């Protein structure tokens, strides 16, 4: 009575509409639910035929999207097309696996299928390009040219989500793009800090350092992943502090006596904040305080 | 906050939200693109399904003594079909 | 998990209602010597004593630890450490002398919850949650 | 321990929760207010007695033993009763 | 004065002697319980341990202990435990039955739903009805469609009652 | 102004009245309190003179009492005189040291003085006579001739109280008279039990054993010390059980099968009570119970 | 249950029992063979002694802040004598 | 926190305890009943006001600040006042 | 995350610096405190321990610890302890003063009551008035009869106040 | 002794009155970042936090165990084992986020009362009870 071939003809258009990010309706969605359950139950080979049809449609749409994406030879155009297409694809991959709950139970495999297909289609070939473009955009942003944050956020979340390695969810992401981010940020502060310190002054350097620390914190909160914070944000601002304040701790302790004999409130707040970061930085200013005591 | 479960004929079996989410397929059905349509599930099955939903949500922690669920064999096969779809 | 099972599961809901307990024993015998035996058995660790919880067959029971191969207290103190139903609990039901009656209640055992084995507790929870029906592959 | 009651309003089959000692006043305000049905221009029609008119605790405090989860009683509402599907 | 606390359920002698009879019959005569163990009292120097029916639930093991001289239970008692490598926990009768049914007794297999829905035969059944302490609506429906041993199966909810 | 010699003349009669168990008055008692405090304070050597006068009067009265006690050469007359005199003396020793609280604080020494003086006066010479006479009285009492319990109780409490050795309060008492009591009781049951068992019967032996156990328990509660119960009562009824029921455990286990096949309620209660006493008496009756089971 | 502390002249300074037992000599004086006579202790010192008894029995556990006991030097030596006798 | 008061009945100097919000009725029954003095044939004479006649909570609820352990207020009674001894 | 809890009393920097001055003066210049000890902050690697005044109360020892960077006490803190052979207990200021007075500063002797009662002189006195937190009526009377250092004695109740 | 000191001594009477506590800190700074610092300091063991008990200078304080040479809890859990005034106590004062306010109370530590050293406790009690005045012999 009920077989895969008797209803797959009606099944396919709704699957394609869900896949290709098109407008859909609730009633058709519930009819699709009932149809997939009935085909999974009655037909002896119904689940297998459903799975192979799903994989065929997934592969076809992934090939179409990949062909569209590779059309843009320009790096920035390719980046914007890739982020738009990935956002729509990821919304679909969040929506798509819900109908095939009966298929999943009998044998989510659908979400893994989508993620792996998109990965092996596009990510495996343009991961390096996306990475370098992301660092270029983020370093331009840190220079003072604000850009579209959603692009870098989507790049990062594609890195965290499309990790084929099942040992850790964010293994490839954390051990490639996160460490590249730390190295890039460290080199930017290494290039920038001595010039500002030598030119603008001392208290100017401290206030600029505080402002840049706040900006780096907010950019770590927004750009860098915060769903799990797996040694990412902590490593980022730890490298920031060990590249700025641990770097110029000699200047800080040199001016510590001047602060002690001059009673700067902002500098006091700064060193109170920075005792915790330095593993053994407490002793300079506390010994200066006791020299005041003695 | 209730969920409206429209049966095949058109009967509405509106049930408290927290009861309906005991079945996985309902949870997956509400998500994505209230109103839920059950054309294969008629009154003499959906009524007992929602009634079992209430019975299960209340008699699930009471380890003292849980009374059984007497249901007639005249609807038992259709009830198994509904429990295979929803649950 | 265990910290939440107290407030949802019904076994401890019906147990931790400040239940009444009564020492069962030689009720056939005269009360005077019944109370005397209760005293000279509670004072020393060379006997056994039970408490029937006034109505059911669910009765606690104390045995000397020499019979086997956070500590227990037996003045009017009846501390009891035990992992009831897989979740650690503590029972502080005192008894009243000259009447052979008392009260009882259960409290969470935080120390063992933070110190007992975690892999064994997870194994027990997994074994308790699952169901045998529709499991074996056919 | 409370008693679960349900409404049979013509085509509607509201399934909800009731307390053991609920009053008609609080029953009408919210419990049957899912379909936006305030007591104005409406009267409950519980069986033939119709639960009198309301504000009565003599019968609204129904026992939990007569309406067990498996077969809880009905109430009904209007301003008829749809027969359930037959096997 | 040292002391260990063990929750026990007073049980009339009848139930305990019939439970011992059933366990010993099933373990040796029947084949359903050919996996359990048995420890009498002469191998248990504890002054009150009368018998122990050991159930090897795979990695862990359930142990049911019966007592001799409880104060007017001559009055016996029973205490159910889930011992696993020096980690022992008390267990109520319903959960003990549920854990017992998880391994030994039979149940409608995963392929026992589509077969009955489409009218085909069902190969395995559920002789341990008592091992299903509420279940999924599929279980209730299937048991109504397929309504379920001459020497009764050993359950720990029949025992602790009364 | 205030000196010992100026008021000791008035002090002495009230001290003697308190000592010699004579009628006294509250007003004189409070005046004695005030006088002893004033003499202790003002006179430089007042406390020492008070102490030496007290010791002189104590020694004189103790010598008088000892001379009175040794007058009765008859053992029973000496017993009754000694118990009466000791009861009055111990009441005084409980009452006497309260007035000299100031004397005690400046340097109870008074209670120890009385106890040691009476000990070295009379106890050191008639302890053996009192012990043997107490055993004679107690074994006559156990034979069936009720006597004055207060005599033996006073003998025991004099043993517990007049112990000169300060390592333990009741050391001499517990390891002389208590052990003599255990030996005497054990020999009495050894002499008595086999005859009654052979003559009267079996169930008669059990009921008589229960009655005698109850009688021995009540006599341990009354006669034997219960203020501390330092290994005394426990040792006593432990020796009673190991001389009666542990002694005839072979007969008990022989009749255990008869009880099992006859269902005697009183025998059931008796064996149930006697399981705890016997270290390993559980196995016979429980193996018989399983033989019923098997 | 009170204790009657008759002073030298004849004043009665009856005080609650639990207060008076804070002094050892009173405890030893009541024992053996109410009524207590204080011929060497007159009003202007015995009054302060019983008053200190109340003050001490109440302000003995309050570790927060215990106010001092201001007593004039005109009676201080006799008060030391009374505190040497009683306390 | 309560306030401690004493009675100065001619030759008598009852020292006792009073609560912060005590009423005259409960003050007379027991607190001054040590000498077996029921309210019949007696009236308290607190200072000149004499605490009115009784059953008054306006003044009987005296503050604990006015009377302290070192220096508590007096009440007095009759149906005079003995002077304390002078140094 | 491991964590240890220690009760502290916020104290203004005045009180703590004057207490340090008094302790260092009495220990070295005076002779009343020639028995105590002192641990500065460079020999205490703890990030907040600023100083420790060690009081060898015979077998046991009292230890008073001062803190550097409390959150707006720059804000210092103090915590008083009674450490004895790996058994350390917290102690309130009044009890700390009482235990301090038990050994170090001289106090009226046992022969200081009859001497003043009879009019003779009193040889020892009580310079640690603050060490007496209520006392026996003999103490109150004697202190009134004998009403009591130019460099003030170090007390731990003057410090924790405010 | 310790089991009785709770109900008579006034320090714990004034402490175990379900007292209010408030986290002191960077109040000069804004409330939002103050909450952020409280959260990121309470979550991890690399900071310090105090609670002033709303009015006095008697404030608890937590320093990480790495700074030094029954365990503590820091969700909304603030278990604190400490021998206050010679008698073991336990403090279970939770805190409320988004308001920087909370509650507090003390409870007896039975486990340490039955497991801590007895000779040291007796020595401390003897040293606490006695008085220095009229002690040295002259
Ligand atoms: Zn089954
Ligand atoms: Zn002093």
């Amino acid at each position: 009575s009920l077989q895969f071939e008797d209803k797959w003809d009606f099944m396919r258009p709704i699957v394609l509409k869900l896949l290709r990010q098109e407008s859909v309706t609730k009633q058709q969605w519930f009819d699709l639910f009932s149809d997939v359950h009935a085909v999974c139950l009655w037909d002896d080979k119904g689940p297998a035929k459903i799975h192979q049809a799903l994989k065929e449609d997934i592969l076809e749409f992934i090939k179409q999207a990949q062909a569209r994406v590779l059309s843009h030879q320009d790096d920035t155009a390719l980046l914007k097309a890739y982020i738009v297409e990935w956002r729509k694809f990821f919304t679909q991959c969040d929506i798509l696996p819900k109908p095939f709950c009966q298929l999943e139970i009998t044998l989510s495999i659908v979400r893994k299928l989508m993620l792996d297909t998109w990965n092996e289609s596009i990510f495996s070939n343009i991961k390096n390009r996306l990475q370098d473009s992301a660092m270029k955009l983020v370093h331009a942003e840190r220079l003072g040219e604000a850009f579209d944050s959603q692009l870098v956020i989507g790049v990062r979340e594609s890195y965290v989500n499309l990790c084929s390695n099942p040992e850790d969810k964010l293994q490839i992401y954390r051990d490639n793009f996160e460490k590249a981010y730390l190295d890039s940020t460290e080199r930017f502060y290494r290039t920038q800090a001595p010039s500002y310190l030598q030119q603008n002054g001392v208290q100017n350097y401290m206030k600029y350092a505080d402002a840049k620390l706040k900006e780096e914190e907010k950019r770590a909160l927004r750009y860098l992943e915060t769903r799990r914070e797996c040694n990412s944000v902590e490593a980022l601002m730890e490298c920031c502090v060990n590249a700025l304040v641990t770097s110029f701790k000699e200047t800080i302790l040199a001016e510590c006596q001047g602060m002690i004999k001059r009673n700067e409130t902002e500098k006091l707040h700064l060193m109170f904040s920075l005792m915790d970061k330095v593993p053994n930085g407490i002793e300079p200013m506390l010994k200066d305080l006791e020299e005041h005591i003695i | 906050m209730y969920v409206k479960l429209i049966s095949s004929d058109g009967h509405e079996f509106i049930v408290k939200r927290e009861h309906a989410l005991t079945s996985g397929t309902i949870k997956a059905m509400l998500s994505g693109p209230n109103e839920v349509n059950f054309r294969e599930i008629p009154s003499h099955v959906l009524s007992k399904v929602c009634m079992y939903f209430t019975y299960k949500v209340r008699y699930t922690n009471s380890s003292t003594e849980i009374p059984e669920f007497p249901i007639a064999p005249e609807i038992a096969l259709e009830l198994l079909m509904a429990a295979n779809f929803l649950d | 998990d265990q910290r939440s099972k107290f407030e949802n599961e019904e076994f401890f809901r019906k147990l931790s209602r400040e239940c009444e307990i009564k020492y069962t024993g030689f009720r056939d015998r005269p009360h005077e010597e019944r109370q005397a035996r209760f005293q000279n058995a509670c004072r020393d660790g060379r006997s056994e004593i039970a408490f029937v919880a006034t109505g059911t067959n669910l009765s606690l029971q104390f045995f000397p630890a020499s019979w086997q191969g956070e500590y227990v207290d037996l003045k009017v103190y009846l501390k009891a450490p035990m992992i009831l139903n897989g979740v650690c609990v503590i029972w502080k039901g005192w008894i009243d002398l000259q009447r052979l009656d008392g009260m009882g209640c259960l409290e969470f055992d935080e120390e063992r919850a933070q110190q007992e084995d975690a892999l064994a507790q997870q194994a027990f929870e997994e074994a308790r949650r699952r169901t045998r029906e529709f499991e074996d592959r056919d | 321990m409370d008693v679960f009651l349900m409404i049979r309003r013509h085509k509607t089959t509201i399934f909800t929760d009731a307390k053991e000692s609920s009053t008609v006043f609080e029953l009408k305000r919210i419990v049957e207010g899912i379909l936006k049905r305030p007591p104005d221009e409406q009267r409950l029609y519980k069986d033939d007695q119709l639960l009198d008119d309301g504000k009565t605790l003599g019968e609204c405090g129904f026992t939990s033993q007569t309406a067990r989860p498996q077969a809880p009683a009905t109430v009904g509402l209007a301003f008829c009763i749809e027969p359930f599907s037959s096997p | 004065n040292r002391w260990q606390v063990m929750i026990v359920w007073q049980v009339d002698r009848m139930r305990i002697n019939t439970w011992k009879r059933l366990v010993k019959h099933h373990m040796y005569i029947s084949r359903k319980a050919k996996d359990w163990f048995y420890r009498h009292h002469y191998e248990s120097t504890h002054p009150k341990i009368s018998s122990e029916v050991h159930i090897p639930l795979g990695d862990a093991k359930l142990v049911i202990t019966t007592y001799w001289g409880l104060h007017t239970g001559l009055g016996q008692g029973v205490s159910i435990e889930w011992r696993k490598k020096r980690y022992s926990t008390q267990v109520d009768p319903d959960l003990a039955d549920q854990l017992i049914h998880l391994h030994y007794f039979d149940c409608f297999s995963e392929s026992a739903i589509r077969n009955t829905i489409l009218g085909r035969i069902v190969s395995p059944r559920c002789e341990y009805q008592a091992g299903h302490n509420v279940g999924s609506l599929q279980y209730l429906a299937l048991a109504a469609l397929i309504k379920p041993i001459k020497p009764p199966l050993p359950s720990v909810r029949k025992l602790t009652e009364d």
